[PDB]
């Protein structure tokens, strides 16, 4: 039935996508050569959601890899799971955005967007019933933010009735990876808030905290972070590939999570997360998964939900469970923490159950929360933006690409408008 | 350098 | 892919280039004759013939002795014969000679060679230029060459690794004149300029490497290590890659402030390597101590505008984040208020390589640190003072005037320098 | 049904808890790895009182490890039975109290209490019907006294209807292990008397006396002392795990023990205690146990009850006995030894019987007496505290942590009022 | 976990440090080169390289002779080269030179090294300082270092091992000046300060060990054994652990009275070892004779205020309690009335280790005792008396004044000492 097209922009997007495709292939029993060697018919039952079929049993993932510099996906091609992708989906530029939003949005993106759209259209024509699009990117870099916003705008123009999901990497609150990181982020949101159906915000600092404190990893690398992100990505869309007691696809999640069009930023989570030394000390059950999901420490965005109130919540369980247990756990959570839920929405939670567990685990759960506490992050970014724009720091880099200060003013005004809306609805 | 131009911005 | 072109001019530039190319050949496993005994190094080396790799370098001087030393050295069969361009009479420490009288004789040939080398590249990203401020050929011909380049290309980035004059150590009398003139004429034609001081490197070698006789070879080896760590992200792959453009986008807040300072860590000797574990946190801390900066200026006298860290080898991103946070909380360092986020980080997998017969010990990780701070303003002031001392009495002015430099130019340069100093004082004040 | 959460603070608490959990595990037939290898169904019938059940037959004690320095709990972790505890329950600081009540109650305890309370709450929510809490500590140390007082206050605020029991190592009357023993002791009592339900007082010197005169041990270590302390601990709550002819839980013991809210300091004792050579010469019958329990030399508190009068008494027998013999012994004790029983309470004795012998014994009995002879201990502590406080000795150490002399004055006044009450009721 | 830093100042400090570090390396089985031939010793040693352990020690002196002795000895490759800091001219038994003129030259470098070592620790709890009152460098630089440490940190403990001047044996003429000045300066910056007396240790070696030629090696070995018994509770686990903070919480009743006395038992020779079956009670008794004290003063002349016992090896808590009770009931010793509970006791499993070539036999149990007593007041009085005898005629005063120390400072110091004497006689009176 439905099918999902995957987009992949920038270095962060490319690495997350590589890990995500390795995880997906391992889940469906496909070797890196692209030949099916699974054991259960359910792997091929809905394999068309992500993988095409070519003459000779080989499977081609329905993905597009885009970057303005060739190094990252050159490494992707050279490394493992590089022969699985069709080479026509590798789109490269020569210059690179150089952490400049304007360069990646107006100059290099303007050159590459036609080829990327041609590839997207060709890939989506073979689709039988397109469900939507997935995008992976970061709001800090130039290529990611700029070309992602451009692609999203063009797609929303082309396919207004489809679904767009983005897995962004929002800037961290403590330590930055880029000096101009504020500017780009704001310039990104001014587009995202208008063109994206739903966005899941991911913070690297929260992932470091999870890996250190919970998983007890002494040396967490980007591989582990992308592993966690890929686990969440797989958990979100599991109801499209396996049968379950209660089903939920992308459209239903969107319907349940956007009370108003301008509020589509959520904070994802996952459970269970245990090390290889304390996993035998705990028996995983539905109450354990529920308690780990509703933990401010377990959130994948560096934003405490206890400072605000939830609007809506989604819980996607994987494995064999009892509907009564899920319902009683949700009722108990809503009763105990009733101070963190808006009064003008009863039954904030929406649940889905998928029969097929993650390969190896007994049970699992994915949490998606739409909390007003995110406004904190938003206002923080705005603050830093102003702290720079008062002195015109690094402004010449952007204004030499054709952008004008009125664009910065508009972006800041819209950013503050969104913050005010989030405050009012709380 | 024109660092004093936008200090009056709200 | 992305290609970088290197230009080395003057005695200092040529010798630093020799050290840099020896380091590159050693790191990439290329023999001095251009053959590989056993490929991302297309960035620096092009393939010509059967298995021969030719570096993309141009060596320029108005005096043939140092280039002749190159032509008869161990790397004679490595460089293209036409890439080594020589004059007959040097600028003789005279900026006007290397700018107006002697430079214009071979500037066209140098530009022709550069164009021929650049047309081959498909993804050219920028130019590397090595020179010195005090020298006549260095300052004069470098200024002329960058003016010509900025006219010809404009969009491509241009970088310098210049030798700033030392506060006390000097090897010329006409040094302030040339330094001021070349800074004034290169201020509007550059994107980023990394500067080092011979005195600071002497102090580093004495304090850390425990070398009592630091000849120019050791200094050039350290500088080459820094350049290699800068270009590593281009020459290899890592968890977080930084090309040349991101440097200028992240370290240059205003077009007239593009003079960062370059340090390095860990600079330790062989015997003390056993007593120390080179962890990420401690080398990050060492990169920020004033005693390790390779320009004789105290960071504590000013405030940082932007900082860039480049890690090599065995490095974990969480440790990098923790160390940067710890540096941020510490109040021994100061940051401008209008720059809440003042760090750009890059991580690469390739560890540094120790040149045999060298002075640095073998380590698994290293950091290159670039900082754009107002602490350099003091240095500028000092230079200006010296200029004034020698210009109130018209000392040595006739030497420059006789070569076609009108006198008012000097005033212009001084005026511009004053304005530049004012610029720093304007951005060093919080709001 | 009823379930108990166990907490220990400080070096004494950690050591006693380690010995106690080893004793309990051997009683229920659980190997050090945590996998049940017993031989009776009763060992699992009510094992939920102390052990949660993990995945794969493993059982995890419901215990919390609290200390301000990591040496003691590191030794606990590395030693035997160190792999039976959940590693998340180990809570350690870095500074350490340094034998300072103020440092562990206001400065370090303030930092650690949040995490410890989070762990305690997480443990408690998994309890079906929580019965109460157990604490083990000493009134002479800094970490034990201060941090335990802070936890008791916070827990009483959080759970006002549950049961709080403490095992306190009161300072010895003859030889002190710490110079600042007076101050800390008072500063604990002034809080304990307000927040705890019942407290058993044990003196190390009395234990030395017991293992020297009775057990004929030449070289008693802290191992033996903790061993019989844990024997008493197990004897107290044996009715919660095995059926008996007449059983009593913690709440009934509290109801029958304390006549007034400010009198909850008991003196425990255990019987039989014989050497390895004299076990072959004496008959083990109910009168033997009853005569040994009501013996001055057999008490675990260094205060002779012959100087005062009992208020209430509890006798928890264990094994296969006859109710007629138990009641006849109680009548005989109350009749002949009537000189030290209060006149305004008839039937000072409350008896319980547990069918299961301890592990490999025939009969045993635990004694808990609420005597008015503990006023001697309070007199002595008051005298020493006032003698030290008159000259302001060591006072700057406490006042440099934030406290003031008003706290010392009010603590001494409150505990002197307790002295007056205990004297008046006799 | 919990970390400690050892500081050694002057000739006496450096020699005692060498003995202590040899003893620690032997105890933990570390070869002189830093390797291990086969772990709670992270308190003193930091891991580095491939299984190399570097002590957390800093060696400071204003003369290079003794540090160079260390740098060429058997333990040359054990210490980090940057931790041995030397000046060029010593204070020459001048407090002013070591405190004002010479010490200020290297105080900054010493503090830099101190903070570099301190940042490496996660749970640092205190510093150990070894020095001497009589010397110039010792007293002056120790006072300066304590001032700087108290200003920088403030909360961490600072314990002191110091060589109190002997009542009769003297090795300098200006001992009273230096002692009074350093005591006045450091009186409000040391949390606790144990003392040893060279004359007392000479007496101990003569009476007990049957040695007639006790070079400084024997005295330093004794002191190292004592400090090992103090820090064993950190380095090993025991039935009753004692931290560094507990010492000061239990032995200092007032901030101005922090001068305990250190003893050790058993001190016997090998020949007499076979004829004495040493037990806990007899060792506890032996620790209380005046003849076994390591400060030449009679405790029977004063009253104890607090006592600390540290037991090692085969020790049973019941025997400890019985012995301490017997000591308490014995009326030949006295305790202040306002301290009814005057004992702290700690027990450790690991027995003391016998250094080969030493002069102490092998025992399975040992006791270290520290007593804060008023009998030390007499010693202060004697020192003050000597100071007056030398100050009425202003002998040697010009030597101190010429280094910048104002004359009135002397008066302050003397007056302060007077107050301290009064302090003791105020707390030695029962009520
Ligand atoms: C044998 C066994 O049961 O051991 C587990 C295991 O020990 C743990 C730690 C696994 C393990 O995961 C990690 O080691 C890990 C480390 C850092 C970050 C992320 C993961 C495991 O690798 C993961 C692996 O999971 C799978 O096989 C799923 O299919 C998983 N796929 C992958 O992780 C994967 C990795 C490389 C290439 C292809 C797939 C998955 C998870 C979520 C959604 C889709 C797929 C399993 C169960 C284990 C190991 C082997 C140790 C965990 O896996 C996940 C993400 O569910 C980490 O959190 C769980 C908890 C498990 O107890
Ligand atoms: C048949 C018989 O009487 O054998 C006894 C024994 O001889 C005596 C002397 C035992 C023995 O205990 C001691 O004398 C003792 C005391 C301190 C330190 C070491 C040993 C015994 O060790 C004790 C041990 O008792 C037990 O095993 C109990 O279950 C005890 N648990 C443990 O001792 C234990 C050991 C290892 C690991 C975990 C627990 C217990 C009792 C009540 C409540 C909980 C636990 C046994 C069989 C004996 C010996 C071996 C001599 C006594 O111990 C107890 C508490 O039962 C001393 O008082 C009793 C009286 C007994 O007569
Ligand atoms: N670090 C370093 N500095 C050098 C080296 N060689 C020369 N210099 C610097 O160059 C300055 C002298 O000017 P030069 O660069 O030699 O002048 P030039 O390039 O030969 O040009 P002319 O003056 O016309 O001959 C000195 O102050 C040195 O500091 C070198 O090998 N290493
Ligand atoms: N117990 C003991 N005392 C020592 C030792 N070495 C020196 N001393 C004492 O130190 C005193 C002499 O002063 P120094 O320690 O040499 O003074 P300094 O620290 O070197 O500083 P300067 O006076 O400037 O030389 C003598 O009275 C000795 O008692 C030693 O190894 N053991
Ligand atoms: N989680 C995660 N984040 C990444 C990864 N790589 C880069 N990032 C983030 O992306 C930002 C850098 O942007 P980048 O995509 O490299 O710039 P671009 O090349 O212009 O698109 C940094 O803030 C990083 O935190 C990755 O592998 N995983
Ligand atoms: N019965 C018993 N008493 C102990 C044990 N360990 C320590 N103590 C007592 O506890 C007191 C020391 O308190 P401690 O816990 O070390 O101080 P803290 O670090 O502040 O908690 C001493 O008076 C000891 O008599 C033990 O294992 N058993
Ligand atoms: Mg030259
Ligand atoms: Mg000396």
């Amino acid at each position: 039935m439905r099918e999902i097209v995957h987009i992949q922009a920038g270095q962060c997007g490319n690495q997350i996508g590589a890990k995500f495709w390795e995880v997906i292939s391992d889940e469906h029993g496909i070797d890196p050569t692209g030949s099916y060697h699974g054991d259960s018919d359910l792997q091929l039952e809905r394999i068309n959601v992500y993988y095409n079929e070519a003459a000779g049993n080989k499977y081609v993932p329905r993905a597009i890899l885009v970057d303005l510099e060739p190094g990252t996906m050159d490494s992707v091609r050279s490394g493992p799971f590089g022969q699985i992708f069709r080479p026509d989906n590798f789109v490269f530029g020569q210059s690179g955005a150089g952490n400049n939003w304007a360069k990646g949005h107006y100059t290099e993106g303007a050159e590459l967007v036609d080829s990327v759209l041609d590839v997207v259209r060709k890939e989506s024509e073979s689709c039988d019933c397109l469900q939507g699009f997935q995008l992976t990117h970061s709001l800090g870099g130039g290529t990611g933010s700029g070309m992602g916003t451009l692609l999203i705008s063009k797609i929303r123009e082309e396919y207004p009735d489809r679904i767009m999901n983005t897995f962004s990497v929002v800037p961290s609150p403590k330590v930055s990876d880029t000096v101009v990181e504020p500017y780009n982020a704001t310039l990104s949101v001014h587009q995202l808030v208008e063109n994206t159906d739903e966005t899941y915000c991911i913070d690297n600092e929260a992932l470091y905290d999870i890996c250190f404190r919970t998983l007890k990893l002494t040396t967490p690398t980007y591989g582990d972070l992308n592993h966690l992100v890929s686990a969440t990505m797989s958990g979100v869309t599991t109801c499209l590939r396996f049968p379950g007691q209660l089903n939920a696809d992308l459209r239903k999640l969107a319907v349940n999570m956007v009370p108003f069009p301008r509020l589509h930023f959520f904070m994802p989570g996952f459970a269970p997360l245990t090390s290889r030394g304390s996993q035998q000390y705990r028996a995983l059950t539905v109450p354990e998964l529920t308690q780990q999901m509703f933990d401010a420490k377990n959130m994948m965005a560096a934003c405490d939900p206890r400072h605000g109130r939830y609007l809506t919540v989604a819980a996607v369980f994987r494995g064999r469970m009892s509907m009564k247990e899920v319902d009683e756990q949700m009722l108990n959570v809503q009763n105990k923490n009733s101070s963190y839920f808006v009064e003008w929405i009863p039954n904030n939670v929406k649940t889905a159950v998928c029969d097929i567990p993650p390969r190896g685990l007994k049970m699992s759960a994915t949490f998606i929360g739409n909390s007003t506490a995110i406004q904190e992050l938003f206002k923080r970014i705005s603050e830093q933006f102003t702290a720079m724009f008062r002195r015109k720091a690094f402004l010449h880099w952007y204004t030499g690409e054709g952008m004008d200060e009125m664009e910065f003013t508009e972006a800041e005004s819209n950013m503050n408008d969104l913050v005010s809306e989030y405050q009012q609805y709380q | 350098c024109g660092s004093k131009d936008n200090i009056k911005h709200v | 892919m992305r290609e970088c072109i290197s230009i080395h001019v003057g005695q200092a530039g040529v010798q630093i280039g020799n050290a840099c190319w020896e380091l590159y050949c050693l790191e990439h496993g290329i023999q001095p004759d251009g053959q590989m005994p056993s490929d991302s190094f297309n960035t620096f080396f092009s393939e010509t013939g059967a298995g021969k790799h030719v570096p993309r370098a141009v060596f320029v001087d108005l005096e043939p002795t140092v280039i002749d030393e190159v032509r008869t050295g161990t790397y004679r069969q490595l460089f293209h014969p036409e890439q080594l361009i020589t004059g007959k009479e040097d600028a003789a420490n005279n900026y006007a000679r290397g700018h107006y009288t002697i430079g214009k004789e071979i500037i066209d040939l140098v530009l022709d060679r550069i164009r021929k080398l650049a047309d081959q590249c498909t993804g050219l990203q920028g130019f590397l230029v090595f020179h010195s401020f005090g020298g006549g050929t260095g300052s004069g011909f470098t200024s002329l060459l960058m003016e010509r380049l900025s006219v010809d290309y404009g969009k491509k980035s241009k970088l310098e690794f210049s030798i700033y004059p030392a506060p006390q150590v000097s090897t010329a009398v006409v040094e302030p004149y040339n330094s001021i003139l070349t800074t004034h004429t290169t201020l509007e034609h550059s994107d980023c300029a990394f500067m080092v001081d011979n005195e600071a490197i002497y102090d580093i070698c004495r304090r850390n490497l425990d070398i009592e006789r630091p000849t120019y070879t050791n200094l050039n080896r350290l500088i080459s290590q820094i350049v290699s760590s800068i270009t590593a992200s281009l020459r290899f792959d890592g968890a977080l890659n930084v090309d040349l453009t991101e440097f200028q986008t992240n370290l240059v807040p205003y077009p007239r402030i593009h003079f960062p300072l370059a340090t390095y860590a860990p600079v330790i000797s062989a015997e003390k390597a056993y007593h120390e574990q080179l962890s990420v946190a401690e080398i990050t801390n060492a990169c920020f101590e004033p005693a390790n900066q390779m320009v004789k200026c105290d960071p504590r006298h000013g405030k940082y505008m932007a900082c860039c860290l480049l890690y090599r080898g065995d490095v974990v991103p969480k440790d990098v984040n923790a160390a940067i946070a710890t540096i941020k909380t510490k109040r021994s360092i100061q940051f401008v208020d209008w720059c809440p986020t003042g760090f750009k980080v890059g991580i690469n997998y390739q560890p540094p390589t120790v040149v045999p017969g060298g002075d640095l010990a073998k380590v698994q990780r290293a950091v290159c640190m670039l900082s754009n701070t107002t602490a350099i303003a003091e240095a500028w002031a000092r230079l200006d003072h010296k200029f004034d001392l020698m210009y109130a009495k018209r000392a040595f002015v006739h030497w420059y005037v006789g070569e076609g430099m009108e006198e008012g130019e000097f005033s212009e340069a001084r005026e511009d320098m004053a304005a530049l100093e004012k610029d720093y004082e304007e951005v060093g004040v919080d709001s």
